């Protein structure tokens, strides 16, 4: 149905209503409905500051399930387009990245893969708090192993994080492709064509689908980024998903260590 | 036909009374939620109260 | 490494088990018709059902958690306690099994005392009364975590796991399952299980002394309290063997 929005007068915060119209059969509530809604209830208990809070589950009975969520008006794309002409200060970017990573690490520690991280579903409160939005329910941000249709787990989110990380400096996306084959070609243009024994098995396009190419210097695409942040960017933009940096590890990288 | 684990534990059920009760309980929770958010979840349209609902395209 | 995340995961599991806890006082304070003896009767039947249908081992304790939680919030008539128990099994099965128990089969198991339409309506009542907090931590969660930290042969972990699951089911049939949190039921069950039913002199690669102190450290209890828990579990075993054999 139609999505509604309202301000809370207990605070000044906003609230929204989503709602799914679930198929009621002879076995009652569908398996996927009770599991997925219960997972949101379990997350809510931790009260993590970098995910949107679930406020209520209002089911009415065919059966209809309505969720009341915390609503954040501004997403990151808007936050970035409002940035000063010179761009966002480095300290602001490191702060957004720390929160982004804590939120993602939280989902990953709960065996949730987001799978569709993009600036459109990363929200920023008027106070500067980052909140992850449409989890557990365009190809630019897609990890190579997903574009190849092979096995994927949580590393696919850290690839997306690298893209968004670089995008906060460029104020324009890193890899813009028309298809999976094209998106991959643009990726290998930067990080180089992976070697043979790094290619997944039973993959959609062989390695011969791509011309030989070596890595460009990664600060060629983010020249305004300090050298150690560029090292961290490379560890996110790593083809092998088993060598790609995890969210928790990225939080221990010196580039994201707040001073004092 | 009937495993030994198949057994009534605590006697007869009054089924019409049970059905009446089960829908009273459920409608009660629906009413309370509708009053909590002043939003008619059953028909998905807003009501008036603390929360001034608006659509977002 | 896996150690830093295992610390975090266990710390997170201990926080999660506070959110799905029943009240130790619901017999005295909420229920008028349902007595502790009737809890044991409906739980004994639920367990036989889960065992007959070869349910995954978490279904039965998870269903008892739903039952104790619903009883901490709502008075239930004696004549509807079985319906609550069938519904708890119904929902727990959906949470934990690839192909859940069917509504029709659960009704057969009440000797057709309840009807499918009643099971489905009770499912909406139960789930909404729990505010959809269905993903409760089970003792089985903690048992697997503990076992991943024990340096034992897989052969031996298998037996330890079997015994501990038996002990967890036993506790779930008794009001112990109400006061003690899943981590504590799991820990006591594991230390009881590494005693191997007194069949053999225990020959474990991690001494019983080091295990009990490890377990007490990580679930944040006195070692005395873990030993009191194990003793309660072994008394429950002794009682249930006496009750069983007499008939
Ligand atoms: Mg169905
Ligand atoms: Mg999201």
């Amino acid at each position: 149905g139609t999505v509604y929005k309202a301000r809370d007068p207990h605070s000044g915060h906003f609230v929204a209503l989503k709602s799914v119209r679930v198929p009621n059969g002879e076995e009652g509530l569908p398996i996927s409905t009770v599991r997925e809604v219960a997972l949101l209830r379990r997350l809510e208990a931790f009260e993590h500051p970098n995910v949107v809070r679930l406020m209520d589950v209002c089911a009415t009975s065919e059966i209809k399930v309505t969720l009341v969520f915390e609503h954040v008006d501004q997403d990151l794309r808007t936050y970035l387009d409002k940035a000063p002409p010179p761009g966002l200060p480095a300290e602001t970017i490191k702060d957004l990245m720390r929160q982004f990573l804590r939120g993602l690490d939280f989902l990953h520690a709960n065996c949730i893969v987001h799978r569709d991280l993009k600036p459109e579903n990363i929200l920023v409160t008027s106070g500067g708090t980052v909140k992850l939005a449409d989890f557990g329910l365009t190809l630019w941000y897609r990890a190579p192993e997903v574009l190849l249709q092979s096995t994927y787990a949580t590393p696919v989110d850290m690839w997306s994080v690298g893209c968004i990380f670089a995008e906060m400096f460029r104020r324009k996306p890193l890899f813009c492709g028309n298809s999976e084959a094209d998106q991959l070609g643009k990726i290998f243009d930067l990080i180089g064509l992976p070697p043979e024994d790094d290619w997944p098995r039973d993959v959609s396009l062989p390695r011969g689908a791509f011309p030989p190419r070596g890595p460009r210097p990664v600060q060629s695409v983010v020249p305004e980024m300090e050298e150690s942040g560029a090292q961290l960017l490379l560890e996110m933009l790593t083809f092998n998903p088993h060598k790609r940096i995890s969210a928790f590890r990225a939080l221990q990288h010196s580039y994201l260590h707040k001073d004092e | 036909f009937k495993p030994s684990a198949c057994r009534n534990l605590f006697g007869p059920v009054d089924h019409e009374e049970l059905t009446r009760d089960l829908e009273k309980h459920c409608r009660d929770m629906e009413e309370a939620s509708q009053r909590k958010w002043n939003f008619d979840f059953q028909n998905h349209k807003p009501l008036e109260g603390k929360y001034e609902w608006q659509e977002v395209e | 490494d896996a150690n830093l995340l295992n610390d975090r995961v266990l710390r997170a599991m201990l926080k999660a088990e506070e959110t799905c806890a029943p009240s130790v006082s619901y017999f005295k304070c909420v229920q008028k018709e349902v007595l502790p003896s009737m809890r044991k009767i409906v739980a004994t039947w639920m367990l036989e059902v889960c065992e007959e249908q070869k349910c995954e081992e978490e279904v039965f304790p998870l269903a008892m958690n739903y039952l104790d939680r619903f009883l901490s919030l709502e008075p239930v008539k004696k004549s509807r306690l079985q319906l609550l128990g069938a519904t708890c099994m119904f929902v727990a099965s959906k949470m934990k099994e690839t192909i859940p128990l069917t509504a029709e089969k659960l009704c057969i198991y009440t000797d057709n005392s309840i009807r499918p339409e009643e099971l489905l309506q009770m499912e909406l009542l139960l789930v909404n009364k729990l505010k959809w907090n269905l993903a409760a931590m089970t003792p089985h969660d903690f048992i697997e975590h503990f076992l991943s930290k024990m340096p034992e042969a897989e052969e031996n972990k298998q037996i330890i796991r079997k015994h501990a699951q038996t002990f967890v089911a036993l506790c779930a049939t008794d009001v112990k399952f109400i006061s003690n949190p899943p981590s504590m039921v799991a820990a006591g069950s594991v230390v009881a299980a590494v005693q191997g039913l007194n069949l053999r002199s225990p020959n474990n690669f991690l001494s019983y002394y080091r295990l009990t102190r490890f377990l007490s450290r990580v679930i944040k209890c006195d070692p005395d309290c873990l030993r009191a828990c194990q003793e309660q579990i072994e008394a429950l075993l002794e009682s249930s063997l006496r009750q069983a054999q007499q008939n």
